[PDB]
RNA sequence: GUGCUCGCUUCGGCAGCACAUAUACUAAAAUUGGAACGAUACAGAGAAGAUUAGCAUGGCCCCUGCGCAAGGAUGACACGCUCGUGAAGCGUU
């Protein structure tokens, strides 16, 4: 058979995971990038819970995802409320 | 804290010799490896290394600015 | 050792002549220092999501191969350089 034209394979591999453990990891890597961008925009008002949730202390206001305090960004009316 | 100095030595001397033998013509690891040495209170050692630089490559200006 | 003597002369030998002229890493040893990489253990498969084909490039890194062929995880290994402070020299005051 042609040996250098199969599918590429390694011995030792363990396999493809499956789809929780791609759920997960594509959780991590969402939050990563939601971190990598809070740190790019210097924002103060991102908070990280005790139970481990993302709070808005310029909106008081806590987020069930990444993208639900990536979208919180109304803001601005609550930042020039609470800047007084 | 002999022993502890000497394979600290050793292990500077071991980078220093592979960033040499990885990128010869780069100076500036010849210039680091001479000014640790020279750091370290050994004179005729840091002169073998600027010899052998300047036997490396003999026409840049930094080599011999920084072994006089 | 062999052969022969205008020998000494017994019949054995002596003497003389001629030929033949330099082996061995000299050990049946005492020593000495280097190690296959197998067992256990450490260990953990390149390319910014995952599964991956690879060709190179450098040399105090090698192995398989008869190789100027081809393999060995792509054989392995092989990233961080726009202003002030001082000093020296030069020309003006
Ligand atoms: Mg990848
Ligand atoms: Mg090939
Ligand atoms: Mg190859
Ligand atoms: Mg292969
Ligand atoms: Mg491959
Ligand atoms: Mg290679
Ligand atoms: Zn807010």
């Amino acid at each position: 058979m042609d040996f250098q034209h199969r599918p590429g394979g390694k011995t030792g591999s363990g396999g493809v995971a499956s789809s929780s453990e791609s759920n997960r990891d594509r959780r991590e890597r969402l939050r990563q990038l939601a971190l990598e961008t809070i740190d790019i925009n210097k924002d103060p008002y991102f908070m990280k819970n005790h139970l481990g949730s993302y709070e808005c202390k310029l909106c008081l206001t806590l987020h069930n995802n990444e993208g639900s305090y990536l979208a919180h960004t109304k803001h601005q009316t609550n930042l020039a409320r609470r800047a007084a | 804290d002999e022993e502890e100095l000497n394979d600290y030595k050793l292990r500077k001397r071991k980078t220093f010799e592979d960033n040499i033998r990885k990128n010869r013509t780069v100076i500036s690891n010849w210039i680091k490896y001479a000014q640790w040495e020279e750091s370290l209170k050994e004179i005729q050692r840091a002169r073998s290394i600027y010899e052998r630089a300047l036997d490396v490559d003999y026409r840049n200006i930094t080599l011999w600015l920084k072994y006089a």
